């Protein structure tokens, strides 16, 4: 009854929430080596990363309760 | 078992990974502040350079976890 394909699906959603954090992190680390004069982007791509990495702690934690319940 | 074995590897993967990335946004933040004081020392980048590079290996690591389980559901 696709338990796996289930846990699997959600794992790959996660992943892609987590890529899209790298993404925003990795244009905050690209615009901070070249010493920007403002850092209102910087500031904001910070904040983002707060609120997306929050969604990411949950949704991991969601999975790895799933993922403890299945190897019994 | 063998499933069970990777089951619990991959949520111990992916509880290592959520920690790196919290790590990373909170280590990000402080090179901001460092910026900011016109303190930069090229040592805090080469530092978000290394996380970056580790959890891309986190990632891909847990990807292949996911091929190893699906070939094992067949």
């Amino acid at each position: 009854e696709y338990i796996i394909k289930d846990i699997l699906d959600s794992q790959e959603h996660l992943l892609r929430l987590i890529e899209e954090l790298l993404e925003t992190q990795k244009e905050l680390l690209e615009i901070l080596k070249r010493r920007p004069d403002s850092v209102e982007r910087v500031r904001e791509l910070v904040r983002r990363s707060k609120e997306i990495a929050d969604e990411i702690r949950r949704q991991s934690d969601r999975n790895v309760r799933l993922l403890e319940e299945v190897s019994k | 078992s063998p499933r069970s074995y990777l089951l619990k590897e991959l949520a111990d993967l992916s509880q290592h990974l959520v920690r790196l990335l919290e790590r990373l946004v909170r280590e990000s933040e402080r090179v901001v502040e460092v910026l900011e004081r016109g303190e930069v020392d090229e040592e805090e980048l080469k530092r978000l350079e290394d996380l970056h590079r580790e959890l891309e290996k986190a990632v891909r690591e847990v990807r292949e976890t996911h091929r190893e389980i699906r070939e094992r559901s067949r």
